[PDB]
């Protein structure tokens, strides 16, 4: 299994960024997509989780109302749009294959963020 | 070069004495009048196929043919050098063209003449039959009949796909192949096989085998049944790309209490059950409905996964026909339950734990606690998932990863519609199924018609053409010529005369009427 | 549930212990450990507190309960000089600070 | 008729059970169907008389 | 009268008389009549 | 509906600002 | 390959309870003019009896 | 015929299996052979007519 | 063979063989090396 993402971008405060992710080597609708950000010099922060099967989406309180997630099973992709950007948002945004929450039922699973992509830096 | 094997390649099928009897047996014998390859040792040691077994014969003057090599890559080596027969199963190095001059698992050491052999490999045993007899013939194999006797039986466990012969250099030989044909063997007064009938050679032989006689009286006899065979198979399932969330049932962080068990519905997905069956993480995997290895061939209208935690000693209660604290009060299965009960030890997941509680089929009636502790086996927690299968012939939604094919119509095919199988011709239908009806049924409860799993159209199933086969013959005291009637069929899939009784082949159609002799039917004799 | 894990100084060949503490008790089956090499995305090593993830070497093992869990490496390799993170996912999603191993 | 078998349809037994279990279910159908033919033939022989 | 009959299963049948036992409304049974006037 | 629910009684619902009939099923054999 | 079963002598032209290499039955043993092949230990009738 | 038995020869069943298992194999032969006699007799009665 | 005639006899050899990686694993009576 492999995950790939978009290149780096630079945005001014008040701007929005559409962060894309593509993946292959597994049944897309069986695993969710998790997004984790890492600001320079910082650790990992969870942003959200989206079901590739039914659109069920969970968000970190920090990004509720700021981030919109969506998936498209016909292209094997997922997207994360972060609106109303601040300089405080500088980070590498990582896309990972998820077995932490069920894609079909939304319940917690024994597993984690099992396959991570390269990540993309947004200034 | 090739020759006619005539009636050679018969042997005593077992080690039992018989006399004055006609005995019918099925074994690997050389088919009568078969095509066998003719090799020479003049002025020739090819690698030949072994297939299902080999018939070997040779004619000798100076004993040039002395042995054989059997195996795959070319290993069993059999050589008769002088008077010492040597049999080895050793990693011997062979030449590209091995010949004789004029790591082991097994080892044994002991034209004017015809030598016959039969080489067959069954359940690891390499069985050798043989017969020696004097001849006076150079041109070809002598015509006649003799049965070969068992001589050697080697308990090797060797894979033989090809073989090679061995000649001595300073003697023709023949190679044929055995087939699982039935023979009628004639034992004389002294218990010697003197004749034989190859029951799949021609219609007269079929009649002789059917009547268990080497003489057939004048008349018409039914000896067999004609059946049109399928040419290709059809595999049809709904074109679903989503896979079934079994992982979300078995790898769940938390399971429900037995008094309040969870019920997860699985539908409109691809169900790969090889993971659940092959996984070694399960302590038990008992199916009451279908065998666990057939789960990826057959499929369901729905699957339900009942998820909960019980004690290890309570595992025995989750089954049809059982009673007890769980079976009667917390989780009851139908006594006609179809499905699989899968469970595993969760002592390192759940135990500490008093959050698990206990108190008709599939009743959820919403009280004591369990004391699950890491040091408790019978009192340790177990996670149990019961997969309830609705395998009624309704529209399927939960089917395994079986490769599909396209749809072939107006031909005899081997079909599979959502796990339902049979052989027949698929044709256009003017029948209309209700929205919830996937299959139709006849008086015998066989499939009459189906709705194609991918296309919303109805196909009628008309089982492939068949009928009795009768052999029309004068007595064998006058002639061995026969005619064959294929009953109640057209002269299609089968000097041909179409009659109301069926398709008659081999009899000349004559305008002049005669008093009836051998009746066929519908005014025809 | 906030997780707490700064730099572990050990030579190659030495045994390492990496600790993670929770402010609240967590499920014993909902702990994951990750390894992040500089410039690389994190990868999953241990899940379910103790189970080893696919493709991960046998030198890695985890255990724990309640509010006190650890990840150990029987022998450090030059390839283990990475920041390790603990993840709590029974109740929402939280990562710890990360422990750097040199 | 099932005659005690899990199904009156032979293909449904074969597609569901491995031989060690399928053979038992099949024997149940063979006994019932062979018995049915014997009953039929006996009635045909008496009727023929 | 003759109300309360349904297709007992999910199998297509035609030109046939089929005998089945299931939970059906008995023919010419006594049923209670309710109203939504002026329940 | 795969519920596992115990039903012994039922009640109807009408919209207020239509007659209805209630019968009971029995395990009778029918020739269809 | 046979177990340590005590043998007896052979009694002919009388009704006896016999055991030949594990094969048993009751009958009279008489002289035969039949010739078995070197690999044939037992003969069989139409009922598959010895 | 075996009729599902490990052997069509009664003495071969008895000499090989202990009663708890031998009786089952024997019942298989009894059913087949008793059924064979019933078939034979029915045919003899009709032929006799 | 599914029609196998014979007896399967086995016993624990934990105090005979165990230490031990000299034991390896991969039709009826096939010996496929
Ligand atoms: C419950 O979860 C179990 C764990 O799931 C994995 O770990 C979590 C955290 C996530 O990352 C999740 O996405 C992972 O899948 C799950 O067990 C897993 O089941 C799969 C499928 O059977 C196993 O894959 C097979 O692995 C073997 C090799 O195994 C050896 O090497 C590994 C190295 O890590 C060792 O750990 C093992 O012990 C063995 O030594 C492959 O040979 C095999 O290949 C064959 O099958 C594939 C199918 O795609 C074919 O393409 C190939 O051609 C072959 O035919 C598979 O790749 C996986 O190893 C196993 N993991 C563990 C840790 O046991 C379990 O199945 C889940 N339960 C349910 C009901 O889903
Ligand atoms: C064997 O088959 C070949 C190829 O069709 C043919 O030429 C040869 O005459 C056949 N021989 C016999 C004896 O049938
Ligand atoms: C026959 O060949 C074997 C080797 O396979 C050899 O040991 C033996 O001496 C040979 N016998 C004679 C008579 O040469
Ligand atoms: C004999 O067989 C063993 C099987 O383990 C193999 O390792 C060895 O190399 C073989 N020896 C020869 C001479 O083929
Ligand atoms: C049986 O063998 C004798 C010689 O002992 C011989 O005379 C007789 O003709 C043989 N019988 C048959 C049917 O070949
Ligand atoms: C359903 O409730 C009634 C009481 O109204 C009770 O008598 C009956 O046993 C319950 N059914 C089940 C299956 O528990
Ligand atoms: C099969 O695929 C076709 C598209 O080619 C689609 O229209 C049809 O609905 C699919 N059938 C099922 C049962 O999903
Ligand atoms: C049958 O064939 C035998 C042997 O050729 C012969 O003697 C006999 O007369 C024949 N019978 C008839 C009726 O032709
Ligand atoms: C056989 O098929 C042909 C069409 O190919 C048809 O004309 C003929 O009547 C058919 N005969 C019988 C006996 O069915
Ligand atoms: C019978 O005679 C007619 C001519 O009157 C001819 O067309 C037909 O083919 C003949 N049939 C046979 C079987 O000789
Ligand atoms: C024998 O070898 C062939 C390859 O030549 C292989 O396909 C076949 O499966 C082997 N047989 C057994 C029983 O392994």
């Amino acid at each position: 299994v492999q995950l790939v993402q978009s290149g780096a971008e630079v945005k001014k405060p008040g701007a929005s960024v559409k962060v894309s992710c593509k993946a292959s080597g597994y049944p897309f609708t069986s695993y969710g997509i998790s997004w984790v950000r890492q600001a320079p010099g910082q650790g990992l922060e969870w942003m959200g989780w989206i079901s590739t099967y039914n659109g069920n989406t969970n968000y970190a309180q920090k990004f509720q109302g700021r981030v919109t997630m969506t998936t498209d099973t016909s292209t094997t992709t997922g997207y994360m749009e972060l609106r109303r950007l601040r300089s405080d948002d500088t980070a590498v945004y990582y896309c990972a294959r998820d077995y932490t929450r069920g894609a079909w039922f939304g319940e917690s699973l024994i597993g984690g963020f099992d396959n991570w992509g390269q990540g993309t830096l947004v200034t | 070069a090739y020759t006619n094997s005539f009636t050679r390649g018969v042997y005593y099928p077992d080690k039992v004495f018989r006399s004055s009897v006609l005995h019918s047996t099925q074994d690997l014998f050389l088919p009568f009048f078969s095509n066998v390859t003719w090799f020479h040792a003049i002025h020739d040691n090819p690698v030949l196929p072994f297939n299902d077994g080999v018939y070997f014969a040779s004619t000798e003057k100076s004993n040039i043919i002395r042995g054989w090599i059997f195996g795959t890559t070319l290993s069993l080596l059999i050589v008769n050098n002088a008077t010492n027969v040597v049999i080895k199963v050793c990693e011997f190095q062979f030449c590209n063209d091995p010949f004789l001059g004029v790591n082991c698992t097994f080892e044994y050491v002991s034209f004017k003449n015809l030598r016959e052999f039969v080489f067959k490999n069954i359940d690891g045993y390499f069985k050798i039959y043989s017969k020696h007899t004097p001849i006076n013939l150079v041109r070809d194999l002598p015509q006649g009949f003799s049965a070969l006797e068992p001589l050697v039986d080697l308990p090797i466990g060797i894979n033989i796909t090809r073989f090679q012969t061995l000649l001595a250099l300073h003697a023709a030989y023949y190679v044929g192949y055995l087939q699982p044909r039935t023979f009628l063997l004639k034992y004389n007064e002294n218990g010697t096989i003197t004749d034989a009938v190859d029951c799949a050679l021609d219609p007269l032989s079929e009649t002789k085998c059917t009547l268990k006689s080497f003489t057939v009286e004048k008349g018409i006899y039914q000896t067999s049944n004609f059946r049109v065979q399928p040419t290709e198979s059809i595999v049809r399932f709904p074109n679903i790309t989503n896979l079934c969330p079994f992982g979300e049932v078995f790898n769940a962080t938390r399971f429900a209490s037995v008094y309040a068990w969870n019920r997860k519905r699985i539908s409109n997905c691809v169900a790969d059950y090889s993971v659940l069956y092959n996984s070694a993480s399960f302590s038990t995997f008992k199916c009451y409905g279908v065998s666990p290895t057939k789960l990826n061939d057959l499929c369901f209208t729905n699957v339900y996964a009942d998820s909960f935690v019980i004690r290890g000693d309570e595992v025995r209660q989750i089954a049809p026909g059982q009673t007890g604290k769980i079976a009667d009060y917390n989780y009851k299965l139908p006594d006609d339950f179809t499905g699989c009960v899968i469970a595993w030890n969760s002592n390192n997941l759940d135990s500490k734990n008093y959050n698990y509680l206990y108190r008709k089929p599939f009743e959820r009636d919403i009280l004591q606690s369990y004391g699950f502790q890491p040091t408790n086996v019978g009192y340790q927690p177990y996670r149990v998932v019961v997969l309830s299968f609705e395998l009624l012939h309704a529209p399927a939604t939960v089917c395994g990863p079986k490769k599909s094919t396209n749809l072939v119509k107006n031909k005899c095919v081997n079909f599979n519609f959502n796990g339902l199988t049979g052989t027949g011709v698929l044709t256009e239908s003017n029948k209309k199924f209700l929205p919830f009806q996937q299959f139709g049924r006849d008086i015998a409860d066989t499939t009459d018609a189906v709705r194609d799993p991918q296309t919303l159209e109805i196909l009628d199933i008309t089982p492939c053409s068949f009928g009795g086969v009768s052999v029309i013959t004068p007595g064998t005291n006058t002639s061995n010529q026969v005619a064959v009637l294929y009953q109640d069929v057209n002269c299609t899939e089968v000097n041909v005369f179409q009659t109301r009784a069926g398709c008659l082949i081999g009899a000349e159609h004559v305008n002049n009427s005669y008093e009836c002799d051998i009746p066929i039917g519908a005014g025809i004799c | 549930i906030v997780l707490t894990q700064g730099t572990l100084s050990l030579s190659p060949g030495e045994r390492a212990t990496l600790s993670c503490r929770a402010s609240q008790t967590v499920s014993s089956t909902s702990l994951a450990w990750y390894q992040q090499k500089p410039g690389q995305a994190p990868r999953l090593l241990i899940y379910g507190a103790s189970s080893r993830a696919t493709g991960i070497p046998d030198r890695f093992s985890g255990s724990g309960s309640g509010t006190d869990f650890t990840l150990t490496i029987s022998r450090l390799e030059p390839e283990d000089f990475a920041v390790y993170y603990c993840q709590q996912h029974d109740t929402s999603l939280t990562f710890g600070g990360g422990t750097k191993v040199e | 008729s099932n005659f005690g078998a899990i199904s009156s349809v032979l293909n449904d037994i074969l597609s569901r059970l491995d031989p060690p279990e399928a053979e038992v279910q099949i024997d149940r159908l063979i006994t019932g169907r062979l018995q049915s033919l014997q009953t039929y033939v006996t009635q045909q022989l008496i009727r023929a008389a």
